[PDB]
RNA sequence: CUCCU
RNA sequence: GCGUAAAGCGCACGCAGGCGGUUUGUUAAGUCAGAUGUGAAAUCCCCGGGCUCAACCUGGGAACUGCAUCUGAUACUGGCAAGCUUGAGUCUCGUAGAGGGGGGUAGAAUUCCAGGUGUAGCGGUGAAAUGCGUAGAGAUCUGGAGGAAUACCGGUGGCGAAGGCGGCCCCCUGGACGAAGACUGACGCUCAGGUGCGAAAGCGUGGGGAGCAAACAGGAUUAGAUACCCUGGUAGUCCACGCCGUAAACGAUGUCGACUUGGAGGUUGUGCCCUUGAGGCGUGGCUUCCGGAGCUAACGCGUUAAGUCGACCGCCUGGGGAG
């Protein structure tokens, strides 16, 4: 069922041929993802999310997409979980040993600039240290309270954040993504064939995941 | 089950390809981007300029429904072609009703012919028609109160290329492009054409039933080379253009766009070019032989170092006037060819 | 080039009927009539190598068919080369 | 030199 | 092992040789199993024995990878008989094409010759000079002759085994492709030797000779300049008939066959449907690019493989000497 959001199918001709199990060529030369097979895979994903979030595990939500930017922050801060939505830094997970002290720069700098020397040196120094905070803030803000390696990675576009998937396949993190028709379902453990570029879809999938997380925490 | 299959053919049945079914609800507004959701893959990046009506301000808040268009899918990410064209179909339907009605009555107000037929504008849009269509007889709306109210009675329409000439006043009265390419030909027939894509040397305005026009970069404005056509006109907009050239072989109608503010320059040469009119103008860059006042709508290079005072050679204008200041300067010569007005500053009261 | 009346004449003359057109005696007879026709074309013109390669092609085609027919049925092989006239 | 999507 | 490291014949046809679709029956040659005879002894190997141990000697066996005969097994291979149609081939319609040979003809241009008008330069270069011109050049116009190549169309288009083949028309002629059927019934693939074709240059005989152009002359350039540059200019380039038989003859990739994710194009047929609109969905052939797994030393190749395999052939074994 196309329940409330429209997650029917995608692009036109540059489909990844590994996703031959999910195709219907429409009259407008556009693929239709098999919506009667999408739902068992999505329920097989949520049955994993209740388990590893009732583990008290940490989900990391990833999607930039220029349109699913705010749906991740809004639809992930409703839980107790963590998000990366603006820019995916190369090596935030497998080079987290040196991303760590950049997080220490962010937390240890808003600690200095909420009350401390945010005016005590120079107007230009406030224009530097503040611009540093708005540069790191929408780069590490959702991952700031994590303080560890995540137990899962919820990717909204495999084709757009394919280096986050390979990133968390160097190490042993079970990633799972909603893939498009042109995406590659290889590193993704629990593939969800659907719509990556609809605001309705990144409300729907991410919202039901958000229900399985906070409803799953017992 | 087959619930989904039936569901799919149902949803096929309850949408169509063009901008026909008014379905996209406006779900976020921000200047300068509207966005809908007509049951397609993504959400349109709508301009604001497909949705403000006839005086410049927006008309539709959240929840409002206009259909857009289709048949083009995925340029990378996104979905549509604009809903404003949608509107064109509605206009066509009303015109068809008039033709269908046997006639169409609205209001048509046509002041003048860019290319031989008064221009008629219906609601937001303005269309161009062949010269006869504006008047039923030889009445001519030049003597009528300007931009007068009638309707439009149709005289002529071209049926493929969209040109419609309509009938103001007189209420009582009631292969294919290229063989006969002599209709808009003769030297300078002005046209109303939507631009399509600006290829950094060009603009590609092309409307008249399956042709291609360029208006490349040289005219476009009254500056030659530094212009970059994306800055100066638009994307997707119906403009002032006329032919200037049709080549029978090679199929390159080479239109133009300078046939406009050229007139403003001519007026400047005249308007203030009648004799020796005085002008209050601001200098912009003094280049060691002058001062280059360039006020009054793009009139280029002006006052020479020779006048400037009542001493000839020694003066060096940076010492004597200013940078960026409005001065006395009067015209003294407008040269019609080679685009040189030559103002002066010695016409003052010292001797 | 070996017109349709000539081909129907040779099929009907060497075969069972006007339908048995692909049997071995028929194919050998059409290749032989073609070769003996083209001997007049290579009597003059002397330099048409691109056509003489087609001639040598159907010569070898005729020889492999005759080798098959000699291998299968020597009776019709002698009746065909004596009815047709070849072997040096 | 200016005929693309 | 053979695209680039050494190495795929320039390309084909083709005898001997090698290899061979599928079903049934027979044979038992290959093949398998057993048995018998033989495969000398010594030697190797195993388990023992004797020299005080070992080397050494020696008992018994195993082995002597084999050959012959008899008896069977008949799955595969082969022989024989009878088939079958998918491989291969033939016929009826068309389709496109610089495929080949011969003949003819058209227009533009270059050169020359005759004539007219006209006079002081032309030509050339990075600059110049050699050169041509007052004996009338260069330019311009009219006419004529002769030879050669075919602008535009011209398309990482087409055809051909390769070399290669572009105006237009005729005659003779080869191949490919597809649709629907019919027909033959494994007639097939490859091929050492052999035979054939084979750009350009060149050679022989006879013609022809516009333009270009090795050799050659001259002017420059340069320290020199047997060169690049310029002015000329003979073989040759062209045709007919013979020869030569080589090329970076290149996709640096032998031929044939099967299988194995995609995309964008080109060209050429064809089927259905609303040709109702340059429309949509399939289907064959040839071809161009990009990329997937896989492969590779990498570069890259990638359904037209350099991926996975099979049949046959050619070739390679450090560099120079040396093709």
């Amino acid at each position: 069922m196309l329940k409330a959001g429209v997650h029917f199918g995608h692009q036109t001709r540059y489909w990844n041929p590994k996703m031959k199990p999910f195709i219907f060529g429409a009259r407008n030369k556009v693929h239709i993802i098999n919506l009667e097979k999408t739902v068992p895979m999505f329920n097989e994903a949520l049955a994993e999310l209740n388990k590893i979030a009732s583990r008290k595990g940490k989900i990391l939500f990833v999607g930039t997409k220029r349109a699913a930017s705010e749906a991740v922050k809004d639809a992930a801060l409703s839980c107790d979980q963590f998000f990366v939505n603006h820019r995916w830094l190369g090596g935030m997970l497998t080079n987290w040993k040196t991303v760590r002290q950049s997080i220490k720069r962010l937390k240890d700098l808003e600690t200095q600039s909420q009350d401390g020397t945010f005016d005590k040196l120079t107007k230009k120094e406030a224009l530097m240290r503040t611009r540093e905070l708005e540069k790191l803030e929408n780069s590490l803000g959702g991952i700031k309270d994590m303080g560890g390696l995540p137990d899962a990675l919820f990717v909204i576009d495999a084709d757009h954040e394919h280096i986050a998937i390979k990133e968390a396949n160097n190490l042993g993190i079970p990633v799972f993504a909603i893939v498009d028709t042109n995406s590659d379902p290889d590193g993704v453990d629990f593939v969800i064939p659907g719509n990556d570029d609809a605001i309705r879809a990144v409300t729907l999938y991410l919202g039901a995941v958000a229900a399985t997380v906070r409803e799953g925490r017992s | 089950e087959s619930f989904a299959q039936l569901f799919e053919e149902s949803l096929k049945e309850i949408e169509t390809r063009p901008g026909s079914i008014v379905r996209g609800v406006v779900v976020a507004i921000d200047k300068d981007v509207v966005l809908v959701d007509a049951g397609l893959k993504s959400e349109s990046a709508i301009p604001a300029e497909q949705f403000k009506n006839a005086q410049g301000e927006l008309e539709i808040q959240v929840g409002d429904e206009v259909d857009v268009a289709l048949d083009a899918v995925e340029d990378g990410f996104g979905e549509t072609l604009l809903s404003r064209e949608k509107a064109k179909r509605h206009e066509a339907w009303i015109t068809l009703e008039k033709a269908y009605e046997d006639a169409e009555t609205v209001t048509g107000v046509i002041n003048g012919k860019v290319k031989g037929g008064f221009t008629v504008e219906l609601n937001g849009i303005r269309a161009f028609l062949p010269g006869s269509l504006v008047d039923v007889r030889p009445v001519r709306d030049t003597l009528h109160l300007e931009g007068k109210e009638l309707e439009f009675k149709v005289i002529k329409l071209d049926q493929k290329r969209n040109n419609v000439v309509v009938s103001r006043r007189a209420v009582i009265e009631s292969e294919d492009p290229w063989v006969a390419i002599a209709k808009r030909y003769p030297e300078g027939t002005k046209l109303t054409g939507r631009v399509t894509n600006l290829t950094d040397y060009g603009c590609f305005v092309e409307i008249e039933e399956g042709v291609e026009g360029l208006v490349h970069v040289s005219e476009m404005d009254w500056t030659n080379k530094n212009i970059h056509p994306s800055k100066v006109v638009n994307v997707g907009d119906v403009v002032e253009v006329m032919v200037l050239d049709i080549d029978e072989e090679r199929r390159r109608i080479s239109l133009g766009l300078k046939q406009c503010k050229a007139n403003p320059w001519q007026q400047f040469a005249e308007t203030h070019n009648k004799g020796d009119r005085v002008e209050g103008k601001i200098k912009s860059i003094t280049d060691f032989g002058i001062f280059i006042g360039l006020d009054g709508g793009i009139d280029g290079l002006v006052h020479l170092s020779d006048i400037s005072w009542n001493v000839a050679g020694e003066e060096a204008v940076r010492e004597y006037k200013k940078g960026d200041e409005i001065a006395a300067v009067v015209l003294q010569v407008d040269a019609e060819r080679e685009r040189i007005s030559l103002g002066v500053k010695q016409l003052a009261e010292d001797p | 080039s070996l017109s349709t009346e000539a081909t129907a004449k040779i099929v009907s003359e060497f075969g069972r009927d006007a339908n048995d057109t692909g049997s071995t005696e028929v194919q050998v007879a059409l290749l032989t009539a073609q070769i003996n026709h083209l001997q007049g074309h290579f009597a003059e013109h002397k330099k048409d190598h691109h056509s003489r390669r087609g001639l040598l092609r159907m010569v070898s085609q005729r020889r492999k068919l005759l080798d098959y027919l000699k291998r299968k049925d020597v009776a019709r092989y002698t009746q065909l080369i004596e009815r047709l006239g070849l072997r040096r």
